[PDB]
DNA sequence: AAGGGAAAATAAACAATACATAACAAAACATATAAAAACCA
């Protein structure tokens, strides 16, 4: 053939059709009862979703340990009713269920901080009112998870939602045409009510902001029988992408959730372990293997100002139901492995997590170790960081000339020769011990130590390939740069 | 003298497989066991080492210069130091340079 | 171990280390190995010298200098591997994979996985030493790749049959250090003495010296037929230090200059010798003294430009190192209808010599200026009365001026601030001149113009 | 011919502007493949 100026050989390319759904049926009153179709709505699709369950199961299985605290940081995970959003629940699920039952249109916009249960009680919603459709008393309708930072392109939106109501695999530029026409064109006789979920919403905007505006455009229309329920992350993302007046032809709702005090923490820690706390199991003194109601009878109580000092903590900086549930599961296998320490069972009178247990799982996330790292570097990375530390207080201009630095270390060797200990280093830090080696420009391992400060992100180098007039910041601080500097012998007494 | 050449790592570079590196031609470069006994007990080779690992790096080819590469680098050294932002040019560092060995001839 | 050392002459150390990581166990080799060292120090030498003593294992040479960007070398490498493997294996039956489907880093690794599984059948370990010779020559080199080839170790299978391992061959240790946490065992090859080069070069080219022609023809045509190899190999040796001994303040301890000022010089001493110059050293020296004291490394007037274009770069050379606002007492000639005073001059010289320097901007008015101003009479008065008044006697901006100063930019001989479609047509663009002092000289003593004088008043 | 004295020059501190390049965007230039669409047959 001709010679190709360059070659794409890994295109892979999806099987997608491209003419939309406005061209199809040639006329409105020739398109059918769409509810009483067979590849609408998801009629045929519950094949292949479960296809790959068996992928995954192997055949062997031998008597694994399921000790005490094995147990509670099953009931402690995030995947397995909720107490502390009561009136968030009331409020999404009046402005839905008015929706469905009057073949209406709307748009719910929910925000908040990460972690405050948004997306559970938005699920919560709509399992809710799923049950109450299947009783009858409001129409059927169908439902389609939209998760942002789960799709590749952010125009898979279109794709994904396309695909979910009427089972065709189209383009993204075909798919949107298709919804257009779908929500506005076919009559509500024809119809099911859609209830889409856009999740994380922050993700699908950030390029184009071409897509935000679709889906909260379609829930005007008269036709359309579409519920949008946008949860994103801000309150005031719709009005900075969209405009005043655009937000204002909407009219959507607008609900925020304000993040979980420390009693509301309590009752969701609290209520995870309603069927474990203060309760009996029956353990084996030999295996380990605990037992809900040889053996010893055994009984399991948490502190619960233990639960208390995990709520006050974890809700004064963000309050997130996550980190404090993940903070009572690192408690609770800190307090395992001491019970797996002391009798030693491994893998295949009453127990208790204390207030010591709770705070070393909340003293090590709250911890920095960038004092632990650098009061053990070498005496080289140590002298280093202190040639720098006076750099920064014979100027204070915080970022300081690479060869200020290597003429500070060695006037810093130059100065302190009567020192013990820099008399018998000097010797294997300029020659690298022994003779034959000529004393040198840079001490021995500078190269090592510049580039593992680099490396840890203790330190900031600019771009230069002059080795001399390159720039050097700090990232951690002052402060505890001198404070892991004023513990060391050595190097405190010169 | 193996137990030298550990504490001159634990004060430089305190990195295991740094001495790792060392020990490893020390043994394969050993032709019997009267020369990898030796060679322990000695550890002349990681004075050998040592010594290739930083012989070119700039004290290294500073030492490899001819007399006019060293003129040149002397005379581009001292036009550095007399200017306000450390630069030069070819046509000051040879200014400097015929300066220089007028003043040695004379 | 079980491996053969060859004697390679100044590296007896380099080579005793490259024996001992190089072997054919894979598992006491590392996976990365560099040789560090600067140009000519003999580092693709001994890495060839010891692989051809050691036949029975294996080795894919590769030059990324030829390779130029980082998706030909991967493609290079997925190239040369299985075509390796093809002559090494030929009883394995194999699929041939595609080397220019590789378009990631990735895709390297999927390849390479795919490759190796094949020769699965293979009764031992294997290892297959990809050397990269010359990785920092790469020209896009950036500062995120060389890390990309220390791990590709760890993706590639642990119980393959073919364990490839990177032999890395670097210059500048500007780019070694940047890896040095990566603790990766390196073998540095040091610039040699001029002891070390003399030798290197007297056991190079000493073959050669006698199977050139020149020598080869002028001993027999000559008719001076008493000889033999001993002398003339002494004769080459003694020409080999001679040009050592004369020219290493020039070139340094390269091998590259030494052999190329070898060649360029020895037709030209051949020619110089005659029956009492073989034999005696001393005596053919100062028979081709004249060849010793100059390099010679180079291949009317400098330009062929315009009589007009001759007198726009002497002006653009004043604009651009005099000071604007001294032009008026150097350049000013004429009567003072008006009352008015000339400017003063500079007052005292300065001790920088401007012409050091970088060049200074200028506008495009004060080029005209000045080029009038030293431009030479134009239309010569011819005594008469009628005649005198039409005639202009000074030139002015035709559009010939105009037409050579844009065509003197184009030939990048004066230069303008660098932005990307610059106007020639705005008020904000200033030019300056880009030819060394030692070029505009040239020019001025082409058109009898005496440019030093107005130098020689400034510092010199 | 002397001389006054204003133009010109020098210097130094400070402010305002230009410049070289880094980082990137976008359009021209280029290829690939599944779906539409002609189109023989
Ligand atoms: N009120 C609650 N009651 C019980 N469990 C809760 C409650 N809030 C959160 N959780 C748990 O904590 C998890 C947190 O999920 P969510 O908070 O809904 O996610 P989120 O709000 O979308 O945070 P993002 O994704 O970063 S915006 C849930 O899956 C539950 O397991
Ligand atoms: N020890 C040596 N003994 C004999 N010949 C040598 C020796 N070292 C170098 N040479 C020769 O001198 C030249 C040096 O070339 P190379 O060894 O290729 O240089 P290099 O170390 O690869 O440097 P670069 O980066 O390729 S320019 C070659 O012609 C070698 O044959
Ligand atoms: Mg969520
Ligand atoms: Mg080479």
């Amino acid at each position: 053939p001709v010679i190709r100026k360059f070659t794409k050989k890994n295109v892979a390319r999806a099987k997608k059709k491209y003419t939309p759904f406005s061209k199809r049926f040639k006329s409105i009153a020739a398109i059918p009862d769409l509810t009483s179709l067979p590849e609408f709505y998801g009629n045929s699709s519950e094949l292949m979703a479960s296809r790959f369950e068996n992928k995954l199961k192997t055949t062997q299985k031998h008597q694994i340990v399921e000790t005490i605290f094995s147990k509670v940081k099953k009931q402690l995970n995030s995947s397995y009713y909720l107490p502390a959003r009561e009136n968030e629940f009331a409020s999404i699920y009046l402005s839905a269920y008015s929706a469905i039952e009057s073949d209406s249109a709307t748009t719910i916009y929910v925000a908040g901080t990460p972690g405050v249960g948004k997306t559970l009680t938005v699920r919560e919603v709509v399992k809710e009112l799923l049950s109450s459709s299947a009783q009858r008393e409001i129409p059927d309708f169908l439902y389609v998870e939209i998760n942002g930072l789960k799709m590749v392109k952010p125009t898979d939106c279109y794709e994904t939602l396309w695909n979910k109501v009427s089972g065709e695999r189209l383009t993204w530029a075909a798919s949107m045409e298709s919804l257009e026409f779908y929500f506005k064109r076919v009559p509500k006789n024809k119809k099911k009510t859609i209830v889409v979920l856009l999740d994380e919403l922050d993700a699908m905007v950030t390029k184009s902001q071409d897509i935000m505006y679709n889906f909260f455009n379609w829930t005007t229309y008269e036709n359309a029988k579409l519920i949008v329920i946008a949860v994103a992350n801000t309150m005031d993302l719709p009005e900075r992408q969209l405009g005043n007046k655009i937000t204002s032809r909407i009219g959507f709702t607008r609900i925020m959730f304000t993040g979980y005090t420390h009693e509301e923490l309590k009752n969701i820690i609290d209520l995870r372990l309603k069927g474990l706390n203060d309760s009996f199991f029956y353990v084996d003194t030999k295996t380990g293997n605990a037992i809900l109601i040889d053996v010893r009878k055994v009984r399991l109580r948490m502190s619960a100002d233990a639960i208390e000092i995990a709520s006050r903590k974890v809700a004064s900086v963000s309050g997130d139901a996550r980190r404090a549930l993940k903070v009572c599961k690192r408690a609770a296998e800190i307090a395992e492995k001491h019970y797996m320490a002391k009798h030693g069972y491994g893998y295949d009178g009453v127990q208790t997590v204390h207030i010591t247990h709770v705070m070393k799982a909340l003293n090590e996330t709250l911890n920095s170790h960038v004092i632990t790292f650098m009061t053990r570097l070498s005496f080289t990375a140590k002298l280093f960081i202190y040639a720098l530390l006076n750099l920064m207080k014979k100027n204070g201009s915080q970022e300081q000339e690479l060869g200020d630095i290597v003429d500070e270390i060695k006037l810093l060797i130059e100065v302190n020769g009567s020192n013990k200990f820099v008399m018998e280093i000097a010797k294997t830090l300029f020659q690298q011990g022994s003779d034959n080696i000529s004393e040198q420009l840079r001490i021995i391992s500078w190269d090592f130590v510049l580039n593992q400060l680099l490396d840890a992100g203790i330190l900031f180098k600019q771009t230069m390939k002059n080795d001399r007039i390159c720039c050097v910041k700090l990232n951690i601080s002052v402060e505890e740069a001198k404070r892991a500097m004023n513990e060391d012998e050595t190097l405190r007494n010169l | 003298n193996l137990n030298r050449h550990i504490r001159m790592n634990f004060e430089t570079f305190r990195s295991l497989p740094t001495l790792k590196n060392s020990i490893i031609p020390l043994v394969a470069t050993s032709k019997n066991f009267g020369s990898l006994c030796t060679a322990i007990k000695s550890c002349s080779f990681l004075d050998i080492y040592n010594k290739n690992q930083l012989s070119n790096n700039l004290t290294g080819r500073l030492q490899s210069l001819s007399d006019l590469e060293l003129a040149i680098l002397i005379s581009a050294a001292r036009v550095a130091l007399r200017a306000k932002d450390g630069s030069f040019n070819f046509n000051l560092a040879y200014a400097e340079y015929e300066k220089m060995i007028k003043a040695i001839n004379s | 171990m079980n491996v053969t050392t060859p004697e390679v002459a100044f590296r007896e150390y380099q080579t005793n280390c490259l024996a001992s990581y190089i072997s054919a166990d894979p598992d006491i080799t590392p996976s990365n190995l560099i040789l560090q060292g600067y140009s000519g120090t003999g580092k693709t030498y001994t890495l060839k010298k010891y692989f051809n003593a050691n036949p029975n294992l294996h080795a894919v040479w590769l030059e990324p200098v030829e390779l130029v960007s980082w998706k030909p070398l991967l493609q290079a490498i997925a190239r040369t591997v299985q075509y390796k493997l093809k002559t090494l294996y030929p009883n394995i039956p194999t699929t041939d994979y595609d080397p220019l489907q590789v378009e990631e880093p990735f895709l390297l690794v999927k390849t390479l996985h795919n490759i190796f599984v094949q020769y699965e059948s293979l009764q031992e370990k294997t290892c297959l030493f990809l050397i990269l010779d010359g990785f920092d020559s790469l020209q896009d080199l950036d500062a995120a790749l060389f890390n990309k080839y220390i791990k590709l170790n760890e993706l590639l299978p642990k119980d393959s049959k073919i364990n490839i391992k990177f032999i890395y061959t670097m210059l500048e240790t500007s780019f070694l250090q940047r890896y040095s946490t990566h603790c990766i065992p390196t073998v540095m090859f040091p610039r040699y003495n001029v002891d070390e080069v003399s030798t290197i070069l007297v056991m190079s080219r000493c073959g050669e010296l006698m199977e050139d022609s020149c020598l080869r023809k002028r001993i027999i045509e000559e008719q001076i037929t008493d000889c033999t190899d001993d002398q003339f190999q002494n004769v080459a040796a003694n020409f080999i230090h001679l040009i050592v001994q004369a020219f290493h303040s020039y070139t340094g301890n390269d091998i590259f200059a030494l052999n190329d000022l070898i060649d360029f010089k020895w037709p030209k001493y051949v020619s110089r010798i005659t029956k009492e110059n073989i034999f005696e050293p001393l005596a053919l020296y100062k028979s081709a003294i004249k060849l010793f004291l100059s390099t010679d490394d180079n291949l009317s007037q400098t330009y062929d430009l315009s009589i007009i274009s001759k007198y726009l770069l002497i002006a653009s050379y004043i604009c651009s190192y005099l000071e604007p606002r001294y032009d008026a007492s150097i350049f000013s000639r004429k009567t003072r209808i008006i009352q008015g005073r000339a400017a003063y001059g500079r007052r005292k010289k300065k001790e920088v010599n401007p012409r050091y320097l970088q060049p200074s901007l200028f506008a495009i008015e004060r080029l005209l200026a000045i080029f009038q101003a030293i431009f030479p009479i134009q239309g010569k008065a011819e005594s008469g009365s009628l005649s005198a008044l039409r005639e202009e006697s000074l030139m002015k901006a035709n559009i010939e001026v105009f037409q050579n100063l844009s065509e003197l930019h184009t030939l990048k001989l004066i230069a303008t601030t660098m932005n990307k479609n610059i106007d020639y047509l705005s008020p904000k663009v200033r030019w300056k001149v880009n030819v060394p002092w030692e070029i505009i000289k040239e020019i001025s003593e082409s058109v009898h113009f005496n440019i030093s004088d107005y130098f020689s008043d400034i510092h010199e």
